[PDB]
Parts: C-alpha cells; structure tokens; sequence
C-alpha cells in the first residue's frame, strides 16, 4: 500500500558513488551502484533484449532498489510491481495477466494541450462574468464563474491563482506572470493499460475483467499516431515482477516475445530460490528459471541488512507514520528487524502506536513493543508452534 | 402477449357489433349498429352460416360497390358475427408494394394477423359482484356465493378498472396475478327485460370470489411474432409451439377474416400467393373488395379480366353486390357515429350532412364530424349547428372537388 | 436557408379569425382558417393516423402556411421542407431519403445547463470591461471588442442576453435573476442531427443502422429520464405527386408509428397518373392515404396581397422601391409567378448599386427584366424557334 | 502533377479571355474576343458580382439559347472572370450515363474538375533579368538589383528555357530547387507603347537573384485524385490539412452542364445536393429545348427539362442570334487566332453557311478550306476554296435531308 513510498531515486550520483543515507535508502551500496550501471545503460539504450534479476533473501531491499531505478530514471517514469503468483488467476490466463502488467509498465508522455488562461488576480472579479487577470505582457480581464470563483474566494485571494482552462488556481505568488492566455504542453504519462481501462465500458466491477482484442488493435493504432505527431513521447518504464520463480515455463517464453519490442520496457525481477523445479517442467534451473532467459540476466545480488542500516531505515519509516518511540525501543525493534524480517518490524510499528495511544500516551516505550510482539506473532513462529501442535 | 392491431384502420366503424339479423334470417332497418342496405347483409349472414357448416372449402368472398357503402362495415359485421374476438385484418392492396420488404412478407404478415388463437390458461381470478369502491385504498367489496368479500385494489389496478367503466352492482374477474381488470358485465340483481341471464348483466358468481377460471387468450399468430422479434427461424418456431398446444387441448385455433381492399392493386404473383393459401384449411377468408369494374391485371399489360382479379381466382369467388345509400340512411349513419364519438348535433345540421354525403361520399362525411364539433368548442357552443358544416365544407375539400378546383384554372 | 423567414405563426387570431396581414400571412383567409382547426387538432392530439395535402397552383404560399402552422406550434417545433423528386436520389434508396426526412422533423428538446453571461447592462463600458446588474448583483462584466460591437449591435443598451463567451442578445434597459443564470437551454436537436453527430467536402468528395439504433436508444433514455423531450414536428413534402406508390406505401407505414410528425404535402396537378402503376387518381396519390386527408386550397393571389408581400420581401431584403417601382413589380407578380418577382429584386439591387444610387427606380426594374427572362417568356421563345 | 483538362473542348474558344464589360456595367460591342450577346453578358457580369459578394445561396445559372450562340464560350468568359486560373469544366449530360462507370462517378469528377486549390508556397526562385545566355553548365547572367549572377545551370534547365523561348533582355525566374525555368516575360527597359509593366515585359526583379518567391500553383482536386493512382477520401483529408496550414485557399470554378434536358431526375437531385453545400461551385446549365418532358418520369414536362425544385432555384440568361456581320466578325477573329488569312467575301460567305446550319460548322469549315488553299500553293483563302469545301463536306440538317428527301 506505502511501501518503498521513500526511495525517490538510487542517491548515489557523484560517478556512481551510494551514500549512505542519500535520499532515504540507506544500506546495500554493492547493489546500489550496480543499479546504477544499469540506469546509465537506460540512457545509452544499450540494455535491449536484457533484464535484470536481484536475487537475495526477503526484506533485503530488492523492491526498494527497484522503485528507486524508475525515480531516477525520471520523476514521472511508470513503475509496475507485480507477482509471480499474480498471473494464476481463473478470470484471466497467464497470457492476459501477462499482457496487462507489461500495458501499464509501458508508459506514454501525452503533451495533453492545456490552454492555460491564468494572470495574477488583480481583483476577484464576480464571479458567471470575468476576473480582472494581469501578467507581464498585459492586463486581460477573463471569462470566469461562480463555482469557480467560490473556489477562487475559497482559495488565498488575491496570490496569483494561476487559472489553467478555469480548473485549478494555483495560490503560490503574484506566479501567473507570463501571457494572459498561454498555452502548456500538460505532461501525463498515461500508461498503455490505462488508455485500455478508459476504451472499456466498465463501481463494483471488482466484486460482480479481461480487455478485449480489438481494443487493444485501436489504442495502438492511436498510440502511432499521436506518436508520429508528435504529441506523445513513449518512455520505457520498469516492469518488476516478484517472486520470479513462481512462473512457469509457458510464460517465460512469453516474457522472452516481449522483451524483443521497440516497447519492452526494462524487465527487473527478483526472487530467493536456488536450484529449484522450473514450473511446467521436470528440470531443475537455477532461480527457477529457463536457460535462454538466464543467459542474457543482468543478475545483481542484495546483500542481507547489518545492524546500524536497519535502525536508520526504521528512523525514517516512523517519520512516516508520525511515531515518536524511545531509544531503547528502537534498539528492540531493530534486534526483532535482525531475527525476523523487517516487514515483521514494521507491522508492530503502527500496531504499537495504538498501544501508546491506549494508556493515552504520546511516545511508545519498550512496554508497549514487548506488547504487541505478544499480541500478533510473525510468520515463523505461527508455522514454529503450530507445526509442534501436529507432531 | 399484446394485441397488435392496427386500431385506427377499424377505429371508424367501433360501432358496429354485428351484423344484426334475426332468427329467420331477414334484416331488420336498424340492428347491432348497423343501418342502410339490408340484401348485402343477408349475403353475409349466409356467408357466415356457409362458414359455421364447413362449407366454404377454397371459396372467398368478392364486396362489389362504390367508396363508402359499408364494405369494410360489412367485413366487420361478419368478423363480429363469427365471435366477439375474431381476428379482423382490413388491408388494402396498395400496401404490398413496398419499398423494403417483399410482397411475400407483407402478404404474409397480413395473412398470419387473421387467425386467431384461443389459449385456455386457469389462472385465479377476483370474480365478484362489486358492491363498493370505497377508496380507504382502493378497497372493494365482491359480493359472491360466500358473499361481499372487500379487498384493497390498488389505485392502478382502480383506474384500469375505470378503464373498464366498471361501476357497482358489476359481476366482474379482476386477474389478480396478471393485475389486471376486466368487464364481464353488471350482475343479473338488476336484469331487467332488455337484460337477460348469463350476458352484460351477468349472475352473481358461484364460489369463493378467487376462482382459477380458464382465461380465453384471443392472440394472433403475428401478435405471438412481435414479442420473440423483440426471422425464418422464429416463424417456425412459434408454428411448432401453437401446433403443440393445439394438440395438447389448451389452444383451440379460430381462422378470422382477411378483408383486403383494392384488390386490383395487387399482382399475378400476389393472387397466386393468396390462391394458393386460401386452399389450405387453416386460411381465413378472403374478403376482396373493388371500386372498379374490369381492368388489367397488373403485371400482364394486355389483359383485362373482371374487378381485376385473374380467371382461376374469379372463378371460386363469391360475389357480392352494395349499394349507393340514400340521404336518410346517411343521416342516420351519422347520427349514429355521433353518439359514438360524443357530440350532439342538430337535425339541420345532420340533414345538411347528409346531403353532403350523398354528393361527394360517406367517408367525407363521417371526418367532417370530428372538425365541425371542434370549431363549435372553438366558438364555445356544445352542439353543432348548420353554419359550422357549412365553414367545415368550405374549409376542408374532397379529394374530387380539390382537383376540379384545380382543372378549372388548370 | 432565407427564403421566406418572415413569418413566425399563422397569424389568425383567435376562434380562427385571421386578421389579415400579421406574422408574415397576409392572406389566404380560409387557408389560415382551416390551418388553424388543424393545428388546434394536433394539440388536443385527434390527428393521429391523418395527414394534410394543400392543393393550389405555384405562387400561392403553400410552404408559406406549412412554415407558419410549425411555427405556431411552437417556437422551436423543427419544419423539414423537402421535395417529391428530392428523393429519388443517386447516393440514398428512397427508402433511406424518406428515413431521413421523417427523422429530420422529429426533434428533441434537451435541457443543458450554460451559465449565460447575462447582465442588464447601466453603463456601456468599452477588450475591457462591461458593467452588468442583476437581481443577484451588479458588475462590469468583461468583454472582447467583438463582443461589445455585437452589444452595439443590438439596441444600446436594452439587454443584454450574453451567453457564455459567446454572443448577445437585446431584451431590455431587463433580463434579472443569477449574473450566472446557470439556465438548461432546452435545445430541440432532431434524431438526424444526432445520428450525422455520431456518424468538409463530403458531399464532392448512407450511415448503416447501429448509429441509428444507438441514436434512438440514448434518445429514448433520455426523454425517459425527464432530460430529452421528444416534440414531433412538421414535415413538407412539395411536388408530393412526384411521390410513387412505393413510396407512399412507406409514408402510410410510418404514418402508423407514435412517433410520426404531423405530415403536409403540397400538390398542384389534380387527377394525375399515380407515378407507380397506371391508374389515375386526385393529386397523383392513392386513395388509400387520400381517404384520411385533410385537404386545405390555397387560393390564387390579388394585387393588394402581392404588393404587402413584396413590401415585407423588401424590408427583409434592405432595399428601397419608388411606389412606381411597387405598382409595376406587382402586375409582373400577377402576369408572373412570385418567385420571379422576388428574383427582380435583388438583381435591381445590384443594378442600382452599379449607377451609384440609393433607392432602385423603375428604370432599374425594366432594365433587369430584361435582362434575366422567366419561366414562361423562355420556353415560350424556345419553343417558336423550333 | 500533369494537369487533367480537355484542351480540345476549350479550345475552340481561346480567343476568349473576359467578359468584356465596363465598370458601369454595359458591355462594349467587342472587347476580350467577346462579340455581341449584350444583354447575355451584362446578365453574366450581374451573376459575377453575385458570386464574388457570395449571394449565390444555393443557386445556379441556365442559359438557355439555340445552337451556336455562344453559350459555351460565355461560361468560359464567367470562369475567366472570375479568375484567368479559376477552374472551368464543361461537359454535356449525355456522357453522364455511360455504358460504364457511374452517373454518381462521373459527376463527382466533373464536380471535382470545378474546385481549385490557390497553393502559394515560398521557394526560392532565380527571378533575374537575362543579361547574357552563355551555355557553357550554362553559366546565364541575370542582373537584377543585387546585380548580373553567373548561376550555373544545367543542359536540362537550358532546354527548359528554349522550351520558354527566353531571350536577352528577358526576365525569368528559375525556380532553384526544382530546376525549371518559366517566362515571366521581358524587361521593362524595352517597354513601348503595348509593352508596358508587370506583363510580358515585366519590369527589372527588385531583390537578390535567389528570391523566396510566393509561387501559387493552380490545380484542381480531381488531378490529385488521378495523380494518387478510400483512396479519394483520404485526397480530401490531405487537402484539407493543406488549407489548414495556411498555404491552400479554396478557389471554387464553374461547372458548365450542356444538354441539360437529357439527364436523369437522379442526376438533377445529386446536383441540387451538391450545389446546396458552400463550398460548391457555381453549377451553369445550358439548354436548347422549350419544355421538353423531365428525363425519367415521362409525364411531368417542365422547361428545359429541369425538374420544377431545381429550376425554382434558377437565374435564366438568354442568349440571342448572331446577325451576319457578327457572324463575319467571330470567323474572322476564330481565324486569326488560328492563323488563318482569309478574304472579306469568303467571310461573307462563310457567315451565310453559318446562319444556314450553325456558327460551329462555319468555324470547323476554316481548317480544311486552309489545308485545300495551302495545297493549290495560295497562302489564304478564297471564296472559290470555301464554295469548293461547303460542296465537299456537309452539315447534319442538310445531309439528313437529302437522306429523308430520297426516302
Ligand atoms: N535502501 C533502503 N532504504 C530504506 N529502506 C529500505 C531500503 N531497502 C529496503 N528498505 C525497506 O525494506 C523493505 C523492502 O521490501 P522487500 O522485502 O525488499 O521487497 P521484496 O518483497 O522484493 O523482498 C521496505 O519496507 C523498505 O522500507
Ligand atoms: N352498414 C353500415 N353501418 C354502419 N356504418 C357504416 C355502414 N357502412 C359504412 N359505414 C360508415 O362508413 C365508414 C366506413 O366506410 P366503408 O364504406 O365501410 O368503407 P368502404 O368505402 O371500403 O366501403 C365508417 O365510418 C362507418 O361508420
Ligand atoms: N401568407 C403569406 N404572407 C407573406 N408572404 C407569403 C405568404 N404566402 C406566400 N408568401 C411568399 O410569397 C412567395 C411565393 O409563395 P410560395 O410560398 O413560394 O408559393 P407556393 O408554395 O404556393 O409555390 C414566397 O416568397 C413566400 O414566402
Ligand atoms: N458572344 C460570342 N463572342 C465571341 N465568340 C463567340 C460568341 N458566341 C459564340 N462564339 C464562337 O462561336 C462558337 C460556337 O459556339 P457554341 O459552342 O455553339 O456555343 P453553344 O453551343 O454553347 O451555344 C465558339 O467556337 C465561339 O468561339
């Protein structure tokens, strides 16, 4: 839901030198600065017909690197995260669920035409009338309204309130000081699958599909043309595809069709198995995975976390969360981050906010995390116990 | 289903409920809303007793008179006379000629709208005697055998029996799974010698006042058509459904009466077409009517046969003759019509109809009712005088008289 | 588009009474009458399954009494003029062109909420601003240049109905309420707007059916809601005797749906061949459909009555005459069809503009006529010369 | 784009090029290689005025006059008026119905053939005053205010100017990146009293020889429609774009129709159709018959054959007979635009044949009496030539009467 909502970029820069804080990713330079390599191979566009695979145990960053790539790579640039097991599903086959996540990876930078018709405000103007609206080049009074103008009365008036087709008045300075009536080049990256959702007929749809061909047949078509026009500018995106291992053979084959396109975007997978059965298959491979598909990996190995890195990474987690806990609470957090995996920590985190909260505290103390770490248990001791309860 | 039947076509002659003959056999001046010439309509009664002995194999009947002389009046009357429900399609040959559809399809269509089809379906009924309409809502007494049995009838229900005209002291079923209400007439408490048993003045019902009476369903073949449309395909497929239920001993078939006007309009093709299906069983008659005497029979431009109709029809055709009316009849027609529409009207004012009947026709006559009782609304008086036929006449021309106008300066 | 755009009803008064020259109609007593008992009828809905055919010879406002009776009906009621021989076209079947004129004459009222920029304007302020006072309050409104020139267009300052972004309009110095009168304008789009909507040298260089069927889905869904309002108009068919019997076959279909506007056909023959078959008959139309016809004569044109039309064409057409001029465009209107008359006088415009004048003259009237022959002098001196 | 226009159906009036007709309105006896036909022509010139004050709401022209009266070469003098470049397109109804195609096909390229495209795009030109023709890589001088410029052009641009016949003194652009030289015409250092400026002897080109010169090309849509060879929509999508940009302005022509009464009512619908649209051309009839019947329905005859719906919509123009002595002026004019010279009594007897059969059969009698003079070694023509080619070849009325007369 809000994970990884902290890793804006690899924050290394300096000729591919991680910092150990950077912009909130902290721990893992070995990893990082591979990533690195990897984002300059973006930009030469010599990364075609390639992936990468991060293989390294769970909560060791793997989808952090991920999310952090696609910030670098742009602030805009469309990030897909999906599971392995996300593809066995009865609605759609392997082939439709295969084909969406790589739709919404491949992103499109609509220069969506906006005639932004904005000035600084010289006096609000009732309301449907005008609004008297100045900038550098001239003072050109507008066509306005009172819904509107209730937003604008609503808003900081007069503080420029920059106008764009009569939606948004932007209250930062007096800045709408261009040419009354301009024009922008809107940026809007909306993504293959998203021009699809919108194509598509159907708010419990969820509750009581699966995009039909000839939909797809036209949106591409569309896609061309803006394309050649000039209007929309396709940006290869990053397609992440957790628990890599739990596709099958069939679909690795898939991947392989569409990662020779002019459109793949740059495929990163992850996954914490060795040698294991290749799904649909009597063989073993390493990662699970087949041998065409392995030879041209860009693998790079996340290295498990040390004891300093995870209590950085819980500091900045709780700024989030807007928790303030003691020292020696931090310390007993970062000691269950190290014997059980850091999402465990996390999950107490806000878990034992309420715990504060309930003797009508303000900072939770090492009582009330010994509290919630008996009230809700992690995944290995549930299966520890409950196994021992069999035998 | 619904009954889908062109009401305006059959909307000029409601009044008429049958052909109005005694038991001898003779027709009386003025009968069951029919007035004027009597021999045609023995002719009709005869047609109609050859029908109930099974005697009309392959024949069909031919309605020779000039425009407005109770052609299609008289098709009705034989319509009513073989049952209150019998199917009734008045056609005119003109309307095969389409500019979409095939003339099969339109003969056809026109064919399958006159047999009608009798379903017997027990389905529990509401019959009762109504006492009160206390609308408290709309709660309603029934008196039966056990006795008034008040139920709330819903204020739709109420106004669809208001559709019904149903007033107190009526023996009537309201269908009460389907919603619906329906007249059977007035309880026999209040026959009096114009009343008798077991008719609008039904008795009061025998038995608990929610009875599964079999409901008599009058459909048409094309009326069971329409709600599949909503085919080739689907004409066979209701055929095979009516065929069973025939079988079965739930729908008992009822062939009606197919009156199509403007026989000359129609083709070689459409009289082998119509041949061809009147000699069969099931076909319902044929009533053909011309307004003309021997003419070429389209599509062959050299020959002329008799009322247009080739020699293999107009042999086994039945011919009947109508006559021209005569101003009393007229007036008398139109005073009828009057009471039917609702609008009172002086002698004068009928006598002056009349007149004007006689010269240009009937049907002329008959519309002008409608506009002279209008301007007379218009002019705030309830009953319609000489003057107001006489602006309607001068307003509104006939057809012939249009032309003329025209040809003068032409 | 113009033509006759001068007449806004049938002009007869009340218990029809025409009162001679009013909204256009400046004759045709018994016409006007008998076009108001069928308008009446319409209202109170006993028209159904009829039709009206006005017989008269070319020249008498026969299109003129069909335009004034839509216009009666209402202010937006759609009228769709069309001809006989419009139909028989190289692109559509007939089948399609008469679709196309029914769906033409039905159409559709449907709110749509418009904040008009509206204001009853006390000072005329000059691109700038406009002061504007309504019941809710008083401002100065901004407007273009162009906008303000429309404003001096209309009568300074009675008004004005400025609709958003868009034009004005004079009312009166007084259209109140909302400086947004956020009003639903109720616009009367006919079925065939909307279905060329769903489906510009198209015609140098017809619409399948499930456009049509969608159209009539979401229109039907909308009158449901309350949104649409279906209000069937008035469809004018000229020359109806070139109409053939298939052809009428389908007008008495259609004539059969809920749907069907009320239909007026113009004819000036009279026992004429029916185009299909070969049987005469009144008008050239089978008597199946002329047997529910409400028939209405125009009679022919007198001086008095060809003179004020004139005068009315005149004034639409912002030219000036000597009365002379008047007298002798009438007796040509007599001697000749209308419609040549009203050619003349545009041409005489140009001819008086050529001479630098004001006000045409007879001279200019002559000279014109000769220059630009008519219907009758042209074949006449054709066929001499064979 | 090679231009698709009938040369031969024009041509045999070329020698008209206007209308002819003063400001005040009148038109002068002779003017533009127009003669006579007064009251025809100031009836044009009212319907030119309409046009360009774009009154001609849905509206067309009938002309209507006999056989040989210049019906024809009065829509040319409209079209010309109009524009020198204004597209014309006559055609007679009778090909509308051909064996194949489709009435629909064929007037919708007629149609076509009538709308023009003004295409002014900037290329850089060589506009220059000849100086000197020097053919070695053709090295041409052209002086112009920069001065004298030695551009060196190639043997095919060198045979493009001697296809254009320029000479010294002469002032031509050569459009650079296309290689094509075009005579403009000569200097106006040479103009006498007819040489004069901005024509044939256009003044010195004011700028550098290399001028990014606003060219308009004049082409109609059905010449790209032949050039790209569905396929004629996607023209018109391209055409469109064009005039969006800003570089293509719509020109509509004239659409001459010739023997009107022998079309189809469905014809006549289409072109009611067409012509109700704005940007539709002026559609001109032309008709010889009174009220000859309407084509398919053989009982409604209506003048000229025009069904009553169209013809409402209609602004007739007579035209009159020519008289001998126009007659003998029009020959004589068609003569000297052919090169032909020829005596004042075979003048005159030619226009006794033409008022006799038609003015067509007097103009096509020219050619054959020139080739039999050229034979006997005379460089013009005598009365003996044309009393020897009038007993040679006929003329339709007199041969179909010498036929009837034996039968
Ligand atoms: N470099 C980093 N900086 C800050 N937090 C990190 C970093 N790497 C990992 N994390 C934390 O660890 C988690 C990473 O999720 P992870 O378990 O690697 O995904 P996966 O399911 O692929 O194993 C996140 O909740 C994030 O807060
Ligand atoms: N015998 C009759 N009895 C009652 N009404 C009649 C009779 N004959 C004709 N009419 C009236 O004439 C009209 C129908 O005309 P009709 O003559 O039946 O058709 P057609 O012209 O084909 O014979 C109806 O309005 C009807 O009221
Ligand atoms: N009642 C009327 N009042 C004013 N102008 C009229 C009237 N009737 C006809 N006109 C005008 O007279 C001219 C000729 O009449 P028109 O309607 O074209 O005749 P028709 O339809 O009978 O051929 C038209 O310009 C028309 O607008
Ligand atoms: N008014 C005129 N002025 C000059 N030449 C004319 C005139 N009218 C006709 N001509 C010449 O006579 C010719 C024959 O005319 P024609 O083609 O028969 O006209 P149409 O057939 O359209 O009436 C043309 O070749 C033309 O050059």
């Amino acid at each position: 839901i809000g994970a990884h909502s902290h890793i804006r970029g690899l924050g290394l820069d300096d000729a591919l030198e991680p910092r150990q804080a950077s912009q909130g990713m902290v721990g893992q330079l070995a990893a990082r600065r591979a990533a690195g390599v990897v984002l300059e191979m973006i930009r030469e566009g010599k990364i075609a017909g390639r992936a990468v695979l991060i293989a390294g145990q769970p909560g060791t960053g793997k989808t952090a690197i991920a999310m952090g790539m696609a910030q670098a790579l742009g602030p805009d640039t469309p990030f897909t995260a999906i599971a392995g097991s996300e593809i066995f599903s009865l609605e759609m086959s392997k082939t439709e669920a295969l084909t969406q996540a790589f739709r919404r990876s491949i992103g499109v930078r609509i220069k969506e035409e906006t005639e932004i018709i904005e000035g600084e405000v010289v006096e609000i103007q009732i309301d449907v009338g005008k609004l008297t609206l100045k900038t550098t080049e001239m003072e050109t009074i507008y066509d306005l309204g009172t819904k509107m103008i209730e937003s604008l009365t609503k808003d900081k008036v007069q503080a420029g309130d920059v106008i764009t087709i009569d939606k948004a008045t932007g209250k930062i300075s007096k800045c709408p000081d261009g040419e009354l009536q301009k024009r922008k080049e809107v940026v809007h990256t909306v993504s293959l699958h998203e021009i699809d959702v919108i194509n598509s007929r159907t708010f419990l749809a969820l509750f009581s599909g699966e995009i039909k061909s000839e939909v797809r047949e036209q949106i591409n078509a569309k896609v061309a043309e803006w394309r050649e026009e000039g209007k929309a500018e396709i940006i290869p995106g990053v397609l992440f595809i957790d628990e890599v291992h739990m596709l099958d053979i069939e679909s690795f084959s898939f991947l392989n069709r569409a990662l020779e396109s002019d459109m793949a975007p740059v495929l990163i997978m992850a996954t914490n198995r060795g040698i294991t059965r290749i799904r649909g298959t009597s063989y073993q491979s390493p990662h699970g995975i087949p041998i065409d598909l392995l030879d041209r990996l860009l693998i790079v190995s996340t290295t498990p976390y040390s004891e300093k890195d995870t209590k950085q990474i819980l500091r900045i987690r709780c700024e989030e969360e807007d928790v303030e806990m003691s020292e020696d609470a931090y310390t007993v957090l970062t000691r269950i981050g190290l014997e059980t995996s850091l999402r465990y920590a996390i999950q107490l985190i806000t878990a034992a906010s309420l715990v504060c909260r309930k003797r009508k505290g303000t900072e939770v103390q090492v009582d009330d995390i010994k509290r919630v770490y008996s009230l809700f248990l992690d995944e290995s001791r549930s299966t520890q116990y409950m196994k021992e309860y069999q035998d | 289903v619904k009954s889908t039947t062109k009401t305006q076509r059959i909307a000029s002659h409601s009044h008429v409920k049958g052909l109005g003959l005694d038991e001898s056999g003779l027709a009386k001046q003025a009968a069951s809303g029919l007035v004027g010439q009597e021999n045609a309509r023995e002719a009709c009664g005869v047609i109609v007793e050859l029908i109930k002995s099974k005697k009309m194999a392959g024949r069909a009947v031919l309605l020779a008179g000039p425009p407005g002389t109770g052609k299609t009046a008289l098709a009705l009357a034989i319509a009513q006379e073989l049952g209150s429900k019998v199917p009734f399609c008045p056609m005119v040959g003109s309307e095969v000629y389409s500019t979409e559809i095939k003339k099969t399809e339109v003969l056809m269509e026109n064919f399958r709208r006159a047999i009608g089809l009798r379903i017997k379906e027990t389905k529990e009924v509401y019959e009762g005697e109504v006492t009160e309409l206390t609308p408290c809502h709309v709660i309603i007494g029934l008196k039966t055998a056990k006795g008034t049995k008040q139920l709330k009838l819903d204020p739709s229900i109420f106004e669809s029996l208001q559709k019904e005209r149903v007033e107190a002291g009526d023996v009537i079923y309201i269908e009460a799974n389907s919603g619906a209400v329906k007249r059977q007439g007035r309880c026999d408490t209040y026959a009096t010698e114009f009343d008798l048993e077991a008719e609008e003045y039904v008795p009061l019902p025998k038995g608990d006042v929610h009875k599964k009476k079999e409901i008599i369903q009058d459909v048409t073949l094309h009326d069971l058509d329409v709600a599949n449309a909503r085919t080739d395909k689907l004409r066979g497929e209701i055929n095979k459904v009516v065929n069973k239920y025939i079988d079965q001993g739930i729908a008992e078939l009822v062939p009606g009466v197919l009156f199509v006007d403007e026989v000359h309009m129609l083709d070689i093709e459409c009289f082998t077409y119509l041949h061809r299906a009147l000699e069969s069983s099931i076909a319902p008659i044929v009533i053909f009517a011309s307004n003309r005497g021997n003419c070429v029979i389209r599509g062959t431009e050299d020959i002329t046969s008799p009322h247009g109709i080739p020699l293999d029809l107009l042999d086994r055709v039945m011919i009947i003759r109508t006559m021209l009316y005569t101003p009393q009849e007229m007036k008398q027609i139109i005073k009828i019509r009057a009471q039917t529409e609702g609008i009172n009207i002086s002698e004068e004012a009928l006598n002056h109809l009349g007149e004007i009947g006689t010269k240009t026709t009937l049907r002329y006559s008959v519309q002008l009712l409608t506009p002279a009782n209008l301007l007379a609304k218009i002019n705030g008086k309830d009953s319609i005088e000489k003057e107001h036929v006489e602006e309607i006449s001068e307003l509104f021309y006939d057809a012939k008289s249009s032309a003329k106008i025209l040809a003068d300066q032409q």
